[PDB]
């Protein structure tokens, strides 16, 4: 309802900046997914950067699963494809190709 | 007439007032049906869709569009379900020359109807009781627990008034088929003008507890033509 | 007055029930309820014992 | 020390009450009264002295609780502003329920204004039904009751202001006026207006007047209890939990009596 | 046990007594209503050889026990004095003696009714006490007097409970809570207390008048002197219409609470919630004479009353839409309290809309004092009293006592009781719509099959209740063995689907009510420091 | 009635006719009990009490006139 | 009043004791619940 | 990377409620069709029996 | 870039099974009284 993405986006990155442990990472990510605002690739990249800061690969797996299934959004796929591949091959957190065939 | 077994709808109509009541009933029940269908399907789809929802939309509080929509819809819905009730009350309660007037008093576990509008031989007032025939002393071919020794008669295609009262305890004049239902106050009278357009036998029992022996309250209404009514009056 | 403060001090010193005001009244009233109300409620069901049993069976 | 006890007894205005037998005994008294009355008015035994003693002991238990509710307010104390506000609000809601009782009594016959019904009445004023009317008969007492209430409300205001010899004079005046009122109530014991045989129009008025004759008794009982307490001088001009109750009662009873005198006396005549 | 229980002065220690009396009374009343339905299966004296007075007396006992002695003592007092002081955070409610005298004044009503049925006199004039049928003219003996004292004592206990509720919630509410942040169940009980206070005295006065007429050889409502029972019916309905709201509103509160705590999302406009509740409470008084359109009032009076009824209906629809908004767009864990809440939102809504349809001024010519009205109120009572109480019990029992319940047993119990209630109450609308009267042990020979299906449904319902009491026993005897194994759910709010399970150890149960955040029930005078909200 | 007595009724526009019999009966009893020669002034509402009003009220009023305690408020004539 | 741990003290039952293994109490509760309808039916008529 | 989001706030409930209303209305009309046939048949029978005996 | 839906395809393929199931549930919930009517000797069968 006529709410700017930029303010809350910047809040998400700035909270990710001072992520001391995984608790604030978890709470901020849950709040971000709480809105209907589908996360941007930039905020997901910042979240993965915070997760790499806190060193818990399961957070990365969970957020990838959340991106794959968060909202129907008229069943858009290629957006999901790019938003996953850019952040997979930006630095490397190889996690999707193992839980699926198990 | 007789309550049809295993029924799931109203009894057969006998008078324009009762069929108008039925029309108002079905008109109301149409919108009640659509409302209940809407709410039931909403419940069903919610429970069958969001039961698997992993993350809950917990920051939605305002919803102005739906707020105004279901704030303004019920008003017009209620107005359009209330207008037919008003017009039917106006039409039915119209006291358009009730041509017949008889007494109907709810006594202690019986009725003693007195016919004072008409006479029997010369000016006399015709009155008689209505006793329910006992179940053990039933005659073969009758209706159990309700059938009376003698009942009331009524002309067809006319207008009738049922003067209702009581003696010791409040009774009820419950005849759903004839579309009349007025309480029997101990001292206060009530006038209802019942006009009948269909012949037949209309049953009835008092819809008000009369202490203990209210399981057998005979109110049987038999409709006859004008010559038959004259013959009955001459016989009575 | 001249007895409120001493009374409160003694009651605080002796933290005991019955509130010290009416011990004789309490001892007088305690048996009276048992003597009277029990003996007046017993007939209520004792007398209709022979009255009870009205089957009124019909067939 | 001070802080810990202050926090542990500050928001706790409830004493560690002993195993008080008050609930069971009062319930037993009410049940005995009910069953005994039922057995006496129409039953097997018509004895009257025993049920009279049952009523007497029920009243003794009620008086015992009612004197405790004010003795523990001063002798035990342990009260704060919040509990005082709660007790006052409880008395206000009690008198509001009494006002609702009075309103029901009024509406029992006040809804027949323009005669909407047909038979069994529906005629205001009830022409033809002219027995010894209970209307305008006790107005000679109603006017003096209004005067007494007017002259004692401000006396009780000066009471709560000072609680001094002026308060004693006001209390004595109140005792005199309530004694006069109970005397003039009992003088019309049997033959006040009439009896109930036929034409129940003033009989309901007589019953409504009769059933309210206990609130003044309760007021006199509280006044006497406070009189005894201040004779004992336990209650100073401090935690006057009973003085506030009596002033609010006398400030609401005059209002309700005024509302009663507004109609039912000059309306319809 | 006498030293602390029979002489109790603690709200927590007496709420459990409230519950015990409620469950015992319910089991007895369900047994007697089982009987009542059992002689209704087939025409004739299948089990009651004559003596229709006994049938009437059993009907009166059933109605009075469920109305005044079963659920009003349960959800008003038992839940109120166990949650409201607990949710506020105050150590103890003001004057627990009030609660004790309110509780202890119940059982003698039970014994006086049982002996009134025992005597040959009996009270067989319905749970309504309309004259002259309850006076010496028709019914002699002590049954009427015992019933009158029973209702008087129940009213007194209700008034004391309302007094305690009001004083606790308004005089010493905790500092953090204010007017604009007060939870919902307490608002419900507050509005309930207001309506109870404005409703009790008129009943007390009218019924005292009937007793005096029966005793003082006079008559104010009876024609014997010129009185008219229309005034008494006015007064009785003026009491009665608030009573259903009194018994139903705390159900609204608890249902809103459970759907809020289980949807993982906040309420939808709690200000709108309290607006709806307050509007209902204030508007309940506009229909004092809407229950007797059969009397013969003027057309304008009927029009105004039906307008008031249709106005009253709207806030309920607003509340239903609010619940739908709360459930919409949220994760749902399909636990048993959700099952009760959904059954409420369905069947209570359908019954209420049927009643709104009947609420036409001239539509009582077809349904009034027939089986249609019993199909009407059995629905809403069962949904908002039986199912509300079930939801509350299964929603608070694991913590208020520390004892869990078998989830499979709870599920099968819910399914059994739901199907039984549906199959019992549904046919009675078909019964009434034909026009069959009410309060008759024997009926004409038209709807035998519907009565038969009602009877088999009644047997289903009583089997469900037996399973429920067996569940109670198993919970009371096998709680520690059930907690350790996988027989029951130990965390009602599952973690959010992002959050790891190891971190979940310090996020056990966090919701919008303090009593869930407490440990196992501590000493009665807990809460040494009052809770403060920043 | 031979299906034709009045036709359209317009005496009282509102539906409820609770307070209708008194006014339609007072004039009838006054004209009957005053002259008794010609009923022309009250010849237009014959049916308003014979059939349009509860005859129980009429018979009660007749018995009351016999006993001298009339339900309504009229004079002694 | 503060001498109760808060485990089973909230109910007037007692696990300790061979007098009633939680069976006689439940049997008696069933009996008292079924008493009122059964005795009410029996006093004036057959069960 | 479709920039316009937040458009799923309200259209879901709107489509849900409108579909529910349409379904309820169509089911009510389908049910009432036969009932109206029965009603008109009974009215025709009443008129026929009322007019046939007089003439 | 409007990938896939075309709301109509997925919307129909989800609703139609759901609508059919809901209608069947209502049909059963109203046919069980009809089942009783048939099985009971309503017409001496
Ligand atoms: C709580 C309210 C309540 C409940 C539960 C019931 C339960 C039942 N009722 Fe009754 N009934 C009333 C409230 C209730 N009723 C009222 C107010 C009247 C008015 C009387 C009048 O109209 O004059 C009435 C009247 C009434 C009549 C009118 C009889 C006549 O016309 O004379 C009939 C007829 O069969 C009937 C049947 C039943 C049946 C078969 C059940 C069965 O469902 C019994 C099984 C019970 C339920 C399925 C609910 C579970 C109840 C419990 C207590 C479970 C216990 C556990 C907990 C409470 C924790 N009821
Ligand atoms: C739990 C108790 C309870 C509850 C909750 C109700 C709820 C309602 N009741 Fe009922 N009622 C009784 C208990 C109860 N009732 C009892 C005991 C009797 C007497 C039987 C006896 O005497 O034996 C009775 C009788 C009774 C009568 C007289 C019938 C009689 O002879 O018995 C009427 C009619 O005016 C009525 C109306 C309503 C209405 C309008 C509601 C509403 O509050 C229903 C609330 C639900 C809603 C209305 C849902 C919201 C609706 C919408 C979604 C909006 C849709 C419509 C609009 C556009 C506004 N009730
Ligand atoms: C158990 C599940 C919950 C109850 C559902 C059934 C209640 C309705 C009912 O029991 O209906 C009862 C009616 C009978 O009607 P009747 O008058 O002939 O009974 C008088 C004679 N007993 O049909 C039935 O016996 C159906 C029986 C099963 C038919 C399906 C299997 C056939 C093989
Ligand atoms: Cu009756
Ligand atoms: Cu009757
Ligand atoms: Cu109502």
């Amino acid at each position: 309802d006529e709410e700017t993405f930029e303010e809350f986006t910047a809040r998400y990155e700035k909270e990710f900046d001072e992520a001391y442990d995984l608790f604030e990472v978890q709470r901020v990510l849950n709040n971000c997914f709480s809105y209907d605002l589908v996360p941007a690739p930039a905020v997901i990249e910042k979240a993965l950067r915070a997760a790499r800061r806190v060193n818990d690969l399961p957070t990365a797996i969970r957020v990838f699963e959340a991106l794959k299934y968060k909202v129907e959004n008229e069943d858009q796929y290629k957006a999901y494809l790019d938003e996953l591949k850019d952040v997979r091959q930006e630095l490397g957190v190889p996690l999707k190709e193992e839980l699926f065939p198990s | 007439d007789v309550p049809t077994p295993y029924a799931c709808y109203f009894q057969d109509s006998a008078t324009p007032n009762q069929e108008g009541i039925l029309e108002l009933h079905d008109n109301i029940m149409f919108y009640l049906l659509v409302i209940l269908g809407l709410v039931s399907w909403m419940l069903y789809t919610i429970v069958m869709t969001y039961s698997k929802n992993p993350i809950a939309y917990k920051y939605i509080k305002h919803g102005q569009t739906i707020e105004v929509i279901w704030t303004i819809f019920p008003a017009v819905i209620l107005l359009i379900i209330a207008f037919p009730s008003f017009i039917l009350l106006y039409l039915c309660d119209e006291v358009i020359s009730p041509a017949m007037t008889i007494k109907a008093i709810g006594y202690q576990w019986y009725w003693k109807y007195e016919y004072s509008d008409f006479i029997n031989d010369s000016g006399e007032t015709v009155e008689f009781e209505s006793y329910v025939i006992p179940d053990e002393l039933l005659e073969e071919g009758q209706l159990r627990l309700l059938d009376t020794d003698t009942s009331m008669v009524v002309p067809v295609d006319t207008h009738i008034r049922f003067v209702v009262t009581a003696a010791d305890v409040i009774h009820d004049f419950a005849i759903p088929s004839l579309g009349i239902k007025v309480d029997a106050t101990p001292g206060r009278l009530n006038q209802v003008s019942a006009l009948i357009q269909r012949e037949g036998v209309f049953y009835g029992a008092c819809s008000e507890l009369c202490g203990t022996g209210h399981a057998n309250m005979p109110i049987k209404i038999e409709a006859v033509s004008l010559p038959k009514f004259l013959e009955w009056l001459n016989e009575q | 007055a001249n007895k409120v403060i001493q009374l409160q001090k003694i009651f605080q010193s002796s933290t005991k029930p019955l509130w010290w005001r009416h011990p004789r009244s309490a001892l007088y009233l305690y048996p009276f309820y048992a003597i009277f109300a029990v003996a007046v409620v017993t007939p209520l069901l004792y007398i209709p014992n022979a009255i009870r049993g009205i089957k009124a069976k019909k067939a | 020390m001070t802080h810990l006890e202050r926090s542990r007894h500050q928001q706790h205005p409830f004493h560690m009450v002993m195993p008080s037998p008050w609930p069971i005994v009062v319930s037993f008294a009410l049940l005995s009264l009910a069953l005994s009355t039922a057995l006496t008015m129409h039953g097997y035994i018509g004895n009257m002295n025993m049920v009279y003693l049952a009523l007497f002991v029920l009243l003794t238990s009620s008086i015992l609780w009612f004197r405790d509710i004010v003795a523990e307010a001063t002798y035990l104390g342990d009260h704060t502003m919040a509990v005082r506000k709660g007790i006052n609000l409880g008395f206000l809601m009690f008198v509001l329920s009494e006002v609702l009782i009075f309103a029901g009594l009024f509406w029992a016959y006040f809804h027949s204004a323009m005669s909407p019904d047909v038979t069994l009445g529906a005629c205001w004023p009830p022409v033809g039904i002219e027995a010894v009317q209970p209307t305008e008969l006790p107005l000679l007492n109603t006017i003096i009751l209004l005067s007494s209430g007017a002259t004692v409300t401000y006396s009780h205001h000066a009471l709560i202001a000072g609680n001094r010899n002026k308060a004693l004079s006001g209390l004595l005046i109140t005792f005199w006026l309530i004694v006069i009122f109970v005397t003039c109530q009992y003088i019309e014991y049997t033959n006040a207006a009439f009896t109930i045989s036929d034409g129940v129009y003033g009989s309901v008025f007589y019953a409504g007047t009769g059933l309210h004759f206990l609130h003044m008794v309760m007021l006199a009982a509280m006044l006497g209890v406070n009189y005894w307490r201040m004779r004992n001088y336990h209650l100073t001009a401090g935690h006057h939990v009973g003085y506030e109750t009596t002033i609010i009662y006398t400030h609401v009873l005059d209002v309700i009596w005024l509302f009663l005198y507004v109609v039912f006396y000059w309306w319809g005549v | 046990m006498v030293q602390r229980w029979l002489y109790s002065t603690n709200a927590k220690d007496i709420a459990v007594l409230y519950f015990m009396l409620a469950i015992f009374s319910g089991m007895a009343g369900t047994a007697m209503s089982l009987i009542i339905r059992l002689e209704l299966a087939a025409p004739g004296s299948q089990y009651l050889h004559g003596n229709s007075q006994l049938f009437n007396v059993l009907v009166v006992g059933h109605a009075v026990l469920m109305i005044f002695f079963l659920v009003m003592p349960a959800l008003i007092g038992g839940f109120g004095n166990y949650l409201l002081p607990l949710m506020i955070g105050a150590t103890d409610t003001a004057f627990p003696r009030i609660n004790n005298i309110a509780f202890w004044v119940l059982p003698m009503g039970l014994v006086c009714l049982v002996t009134s049925t025992l005597v040959e006199s009996g009270a067989g004039t319905g749970w309504t006490v309309y004259p002259p049928l309850s006076s010496i003219q028709a019914h002699s003996g002590p049954s009427v007097d015992l019933a009158i004292f029973a209702l008087h004592l129940t009213s007194i206990s209700s008034l004391l409970g309302a007094i305690n509720f009001i004083v606790t919630t308004l005089n010493m509410r905790t500092n953090g809570m204010t007017m604009h942040k007060l939870p919902l169940f307490v608002w419900s009980i507050f509005i309930t207390a207001f309506l109870l206070l404005l409703s009790l005295p008129v009943l007390s006065a009218g019924i005292t008048m009937l007793l005096l007429d029966r005793n003082f050889n006079t008559s104010f409502f009876e024609v014997s002197g010129g009185g008219d029972p229309i005034l008494y019916e006015h007064l009785f309905w003026f009491f009665g219409h608030p009573e259903v709201y009194i018994l139903i509103i705390p159900g609204f509160g608890i249902i809103s609470h459970v759907v809020s705590t289980y949807s993982k999302k906040p309420v939808f406009g709690e200000i709108s919630m309290v607006y709806a509740m307050a509007s209902i409470g204030l508007l309940g008084f506009l229909v004092w004479s809407h229950h007797m359109y059969i009397v013969g009032l003027d057309a304008d009076t009927r029009a105004y009353f039906t307008s008031a009824t249709m106005i009253i209906a709207i806030p309920t629809g607003i509340k239903i839409f609010s619940w739908l908004a709360t459930i919409h767009g949220g994760s749902i864990r399909l636990a048993t309290p959700m099952l009760y809440a959904i059954a409420f939102l369905f069947l209570f809504t359908m019954g209420g809309l049927t009643g709104v349809a009947l609420a036409n001024a001239s539509l009582d010519v077809a349904f009034h004092d027939t089986y249609y009205v019993v199909g009407h109120f059995h629905y809403v009572l069962s949904m908002g009293a039986i199912f509300s109480l079930f939801a509350g019990y299964y929603y608070w029992s694991p913590q208020i006592l520390g004892l869990n319940y078998n989830e499979k047993l709870a599920q099968i119990q819910f399914w059994l009781i739901f199907i039984g209630a549906n199959v019992i109450f549904f046919p009675m609308h078909f019964l009434g719509i034909n026009g069959m009267p009410r309060r008759i042990p024997d009926y004409p020979d038209a709807f035998a099959g519907w009565n038969y299906v009602a009877s088999i449904g009644s047997f289903i319902a009583t089997l469900s209740l037996f399973l429920f009491i067996y569940i109670l026993y198993d919970q009371l005897v096998n709680g520690l063995n059930n907690k350790v194994n996988n027989k029951s759910v130990i965390y009602n709010k599952a973690p959010d689907f992002v959050e790891s399970n190891t971190i979940f150890n310090l996020n056990t149960v966090k919701s919008s009510s303090i009593e869930f955040l407490l440990t196992s029930p501590p000493a009665v005078h807990s809460f040494n420091t009052p809770a403060v909200q920043s | 009635s031979p299906l034709h007595t009045v036709g359209f009724d317009a005496r009282f526009p509102q539906q409820n006719q609770t307070k209708h019999c008194w006014q339609s009966y007072v004039d009838y009893h006054k004209c009957v009990n005053m002259k008794g020669e010609d009923f022309a002034p009250c010849k237009v509402f014959w049916k308003t009490y014979n059939a349009l009003c509860p005859l129980d009220w009429i018979e009660k009023w007749d018995d009351q006139r016999e006993k001298g305690i009339f339900a309504g408020d009229i004079n002694s004539d | 009043v503060h001498f109760k741990d808060g485990v089973y003290e909230n109910i007037p039952f007692k696990v300790k004791g061979r007098k009633t293994p939680y069976a006689l109490s439940h049997f008696g509760f069933f009996a008292i619940g079924f008493a009122v309808p059964f005795v009410a039916c029996y006093v004036q008529l057959k069960k | 990377t479709i920039a316009p989001i937040t458009g799923t706030i309200k259209r879901r409930v709107i489509m849900d409620i409108v579909l529910g209303f349409s379904l309820g209305g169509v089911m009510a009309s389908y049910w009432w069709w036969g009932f109206h046939m029965d009603k008109i048949n009974k009215r025709e029978k009443f008129y026929a029996e009322l007019a046939e005996r007089k003439k | 870039g409007r990938i896939g839906e075309s709301w109509v395809i997925t919307e129909g393929r989800r609703l139609i099974p759901e609508i059919f199931q809901w209608s069947a549930v209502l049909s059963v919930c109203l046919g069980w009284p009809g089942a009783v009517y048939f099985f009971s000797k309503a017409r001496k069968a």
